[PDB]
């Protein structure tokens, strides 16, 4: 529809030559004026829509287009008359009054009729930015009679849609201009202002308003004052966070100085009779100031002043202090629970991230605080921290951190149980997000231990407690926690590969996992939408009508994660997924969890079988056609393992059949399948059966069966050794190592006996 | 033509191939037309039952042999179109690489028609790979390698240095550090003749970009004219690492070229050292 003026004119003249009647010409005049507007021909569009209206006084869209063209040109009176006659013809239009108001505002001659029309539109609709701008332009040249209506409209819009940052800013500015601080304080005291905290200028205006209110009412200490101080501190922390997120150094330093000044000012009331929500928010802001000083040091190192090798230790000490900040205490007089809970969750998140960063940076330490206390008694440490942060501008007494020391807070050490508790407390308010999950997975991989994603997903999804019925079939209803764990492991592996590729250089290395203000999102919008749709479909939060669309959006990305053709990841990564699933399903000893694991593995194998056949035939590889990153051949599968992968799929089938309740059938299937992993599983099953027989009775038939099983296991180990010595391609995919195979064969031979052995 | 081919096909083989095959090959290479005789093409479609196809079979093998004869003679675009009609991604990518390899050695700036021909051939190959099954794993790897290499080549020829530097750093295939030289050598053993031959021009362009960057860094003041001393030291250290990795690669790979290329390699090694 939008092309070149020459093409538009050619299409117009072709349609005119095809039209053989003025009636049909005026009928097509609608599309004629549309193309004229797309090609920027206002006069021709106007004459076309005028002819169309003259030959047919129907369709309000044509009247709206004519009014818009008149507003673009300069026929305000004609547009007003056309809108009036259109409203008189059909009084079933709501945007016509807004169009009339826009025309009058463009004319710059406001009218009482337009004011009444906009008032009726505002009484009808709950609120709109268009009607807000219309009322602003109308009453911007009236007086107090219009100011009252504007304030009423702003209040109605704020009651309708609370997400009105610019509207709230304009209201606060109007209140400050008209000298009305009580209404501004009452508006800022709302709980939704915490979520509205998104603009640095809005946060600074809120901070100034709160400071003015405190300077005006200095002399009262009530729950309202506590809430106002907490909101002021939260706005200051948001300002500092925004300055640290954006690329600068002087602004972040000024924000940290303002935060330290506010903390020093509030320390006067901290030491008073305030020992509840005020002290809670004071400790919260102390931890936030520590983390913000660490982020400012990191930003300065990025802007190149002091290297990471010299700025990690101050950042590590700041993180340790933020972690040692005492937990939010209880309040004897309740009243601000909505803020106390938010402060407690913020403390949980801060403690979690500080402990994780300190553990990843220290690899085990706890005597640093004791050594500092025994040597410098924290005084010289705080002096060095102040000299590294604020240089020599602020003195030792002009800051709350100079008078306080490390002994002022707690002396707890980051432990695994405390870290897990803080992570659970963070998740209970995050409601499930892949970013922090990938971060925790990376932290666990750096600490060299398996991450407990099972309990995390169980507490995230209240509908799937590791108990599902649908296993096969590529359907969105068969979604369990295993697919989410696979996606999280994929994102973790991608982030680890990116970090390894970035660290392989002579550039000054950075600490593992950069903080949030200096680490953008690594996932994609498609993956985020798929995760959100999966969460909404599992938590039964869908709408009656959009369920099919949500299922289709989910399947659009699930067709790749379910190990099917046209991938976005890597075949080697899919093979690793299948191997890990099989290992987790074969090493445990439960029932439902193992069955679900092996069912998901069986589904993955039976869906990947075509890709295995393609790799065997040596054809196309997963080309980067889907927005799922891009890798290379270093993490790709080979061509000498397709038979091993098919045999592993058969092994998963046999294990599923065994756990279902067909031990003999699964043993027969394992014996029929020829694979080193199959023979190893057969030997393990035979050893377990021998242990069970030795624990129970030993009849003649059971003894003969045990002897036959031991002989079969010995023969399977011998043929495994023969195949490993002959075919070299089987060595590329080996389950247990050769030493483990040899020790298992030796144990089997020792349990059986000599002579009869081979 | 088909009426005469109906009589020419009655003769059996005579001293290799056949007189009928030689005649039809000469006729098709003299005519250069197949949109209705062999099959029409929208952009990368399959074959259509043409006039000769409606009477004789083995049309796929006939078209493959004709395209092979044309490639052996000296035809590129028509042979590529014929193989795209016959649906052969392996041969399509093979001829694409064979026609883009000799042009890599010379300049790649828009000065004639060879660059436009290689660009349209690369576009046809990439759209054929997107719509349908591509070639083998090694063939697709070589195709992506050549795509990235010609991209870096045109980025360097356009007059930009930072763009070439960042694309050659994001390629993740040049020797980065000493711990990466091992995997680079391990992956070098699974390359190809073209991938081993174009390394000369690749290293030449890399050393040209590195020398330009070093000259700009030397012209820029250490303390004045921007670029702080810490940034200069970091750049010098990353150049040291890159040079050490490149020289370790070139020293421990089982392949030697020429004295001039070796001298230039050591020259860039010590320049960044």
């Amino acid at each position: 529809m939008r092309r070149s003026k020459a093409e538009i004119q050619r299409y117009v003249e072709n349609a005119q030559n095809s039209a053989s009647s003025p009636r049909e010409k005026s009928m097509k005049g609608f599309l004629f004026a549309r193309l004229y507007y797309e090609a920027k021909e206002y006069e021709l569009a106007k004459r076309s829509v005028s002819s169309y209206i003259s030959v047919q006084e129907r369709d309000p869209k044509a009247h709206r287009f004519l009014g818009q063209l008149f507003e673009i040109e300069g026929n305000v009176e004609k547009a007003v008359g056309c809108y009036k006659r259109s409203l008189e013809l059909n009084p079933t239009q709501k945007d016509l009054t807004l169009r009339i108001a826009e025309l009058i505002c463009t004319l710059n001659i406001k009218d009482g009729r337009a004011e009444y029309w906009v008032e009726r539109a505002s009484k009808l609709f709950p609120g709109s930015p268009e009607i807000y701008r219309l009322k602003e332009q109308l009453l911007s040249s009236q007086g107090e009679a219009g100011w009252n209506q504007l304030f009423d409209l702003i209040q109605a819009e704020l009651f309708a849609r609370p997400n009105d940052v610019y509207v709230n800013l304009k209201l606060v500015d109007l209140f400050l201009s008209n000298q009305r601080l009580e209404e501004a304080v009452l508006h800022c005291l709302k709980p939704e202002r915490r979520a509205l905290r998104t603009d640095i200028e809005w946060c600074s205006c809120v901070v100034r308003v709160f400071k003015e209110y405190l300077a005006s009412k200095q002399g009262q200490k009530n729950t309202n004052m506590r809430m106002i101080t907490k909101e002021l501190l939260l706005a200051q922390c948001d300002v500092v966070f925004l300055t640290l997120s954006k690329k600068d150094v002087q602004k972040s330093k000024e924000a940290l100085e303002r935060f330290d000044q506010a903390l020093l000012s509030v320390k006067q009331s901290v030491s008073g009779t305030d020992a509840s929500d005020l002290s809670v928010t004071f400790y919260e802001m102390r931890g936030h100031y520590y983390m913000h000083a660490g982020t400012l040091l990191l930003k300065m190192a990025q802007s190149c002043e002091v290297q990471w090798k010299a700025l990690i230790e101050p950042a590590a000490l700041c993180y340790l202090l933020a972690y040692q900040v005492p937990k939010p205490k209880s309040k004897p007089v309740k009243g601000d629970d909505n803020g106390q809970g938010f402060l407690e969750e913020l403390a949980f998140d801060r403690q979690s991230k500080s402990g994780h960063l300190l553990l990843t940076l220290s690899h085990g330490k706890q005597n640093f605080i004791s050594e500092i206390i025994e040597t410098f008694a924290n005084q010289c440490g705080q002096s060095i921290l102040l000299k590294f942060l604020f240089e020599d501008n602020l003195s030792m007494q002009d800051s709350f951190m100079g008078s306080d020391d490390i002994s002022y807070v707690e002396n707890r050490v980051p432990d695994l149980s405390e870290l897990s508790q803080h992570d659970n407390g963070s998740l209970r308010i995050h409601n499930g997000d892949l970013q922090h999950l990938t971060w925790l997975g990376l932290q666990w991989h750096f600490l060299s231990t398996l991450p407990p994603l099972r309990k995390w997903l169980k507490q995230i999804f209240p509908r799937v407690p590791q108990e599902t019925s649908r296993l096969e079939s590529n359907i969105p209803e068969s979604i369990c926690l295993l697919d989410l764990e696979v996606f999280l492991l994929a994102v973790v592996q991608t982030s680890y590969l990116q970090l390894q590729d970035n660290n392989t250089t002579a550039d000054p290395n950075r600490p593992r996992c950069l903080p949030l203000p200096i680490c953008k999102q690594l996932f994609t919008d498609r993956q985020r939408s798929w995760w959100d749709a999966v969460y909404s479909l599992i938590t039964k939060k869908a709408l009656p009508g959009t369920s099919a669309k949500l299922r289709s959006v989910i399947q659009h990305d699930l067709t790749t994660l379910r190990a099917q053709e046209k991938h976005g990841l890597q075949p080697a990564v899919l093979v690793n997924w299948a191997r890990g699933l099989h290992k987790t399903g074969y090493s445990l000893n439960s029932f439902y969890d193992q069955k679900e694991y092996m069912g998901r593995c069986v589904h993955y194998w039976k869906k990947l079988l075509p890709l295995l056949d393609l790799v065997k035939q040596k054809k196309s590889i997963p080309e980067p056609v889907d927005p799922l990153f891009k890798h290379f051949h270093n993490k790709d599968i080979k061509v000498s393992e397709v038979k091993d992968l098919e045999d592993e799929a058969c092994i998963a089938f046999a294990t599923l059949d065994l756990v279902d309740g067909k031990t003999e059938d699964a043993i027969i299937a394992f014996e029929s399948v020829k694979n080193v992993v199959a023979y190893w599983n057969l030997a393990l099953i035979y050893q377990r059966k021998a242990e069970e027989i030795e624990n129970d009775c030993l009849p003649a038939e059971e003894q003969e069966e045990f002897q036959e099983c031991l002989l079969k296991c010995k023969g399977f180990l011998k043929m495994i050794c023969d195949e490993y010595s002959a075919y070299p391609s089987i060595a590329t995919s080996l389950p247990v190592p050769v030493e483990t195979v040899f020790e298992m064969l030796d144990s089997v031979k020792q349990s059986l006996g000599e002579a009869m052995d081979d | 033509a088909l009426q005469y081919f109906y009589f020419l096909r009655n003769e059996k083989d005579n001293q290799g191939e056949s007189m009928f095959l030689r005649c039809v090959s000469e006729l098709v290479i003299e005519s250069r037309e197949f949109d209705m005789l062999l099959g029409k093409l929208e952009k990368d479609g399959s074959r259509k039952p043409g006039a000769i196809d409606k009477f004789t079979r083995d049309t796929k093998t006939i078209i493959n042999k004709v395209a092979s004869v044309a490639e052996n003679k000296g035809l590129f675009e028509e042979a590529a179109k014929l193989y795209d009609l016959a649906k052969n991604p392996d041969k399509v990518l093979e001829l694409t690489n064979k026609l883009l390899s000799p042009v890599v050695s010379q300049i790649s700036a828009p000065q004639s028609n060879r660059e436009r021909l290689k660009n349209m051939a690369l576009a046809i190959a990439e759209r054929y790979k997107s719509q349908g099954v591509s070639a083998e794993k090694s063939i697709n790897s070589t195709f992506y390698l050549l795509l990235d290499l010609i991209t870096f080549f045109d980025e360097y020829h356009a007059g930009h240095i930072d763009l070439s530097f960042d694309v050659i750093e994001r390629l993740k295939l040049v020797p980065l550090s000493q711990d990466s030289v091992e995997e680079r050598v391990a992956a070098f053993r699974n390359f190809s003749d073209e991938i081993r031959h174009n390394l000369s021009e690749i290293l030449l362009a890399t050393m040209n970009i590195l020398f330009t960057q070093y000259k700009r860094l030397k012209g820029s003041g250490p303390t004045t004219l921007g670029r702080p001393q810490r940034v200069q030291e970091d750049k010098d250290s990353v150049l040291r690492s890159q040079a050490r990795a490149l020289i370790t690669f070139a020293g421990m790979i089982p392949y030697r070229m020429s004295g001039d290329t070796n001298a230039r390699l050591v020259q860039m090694e010590v320049l960044m050292n």
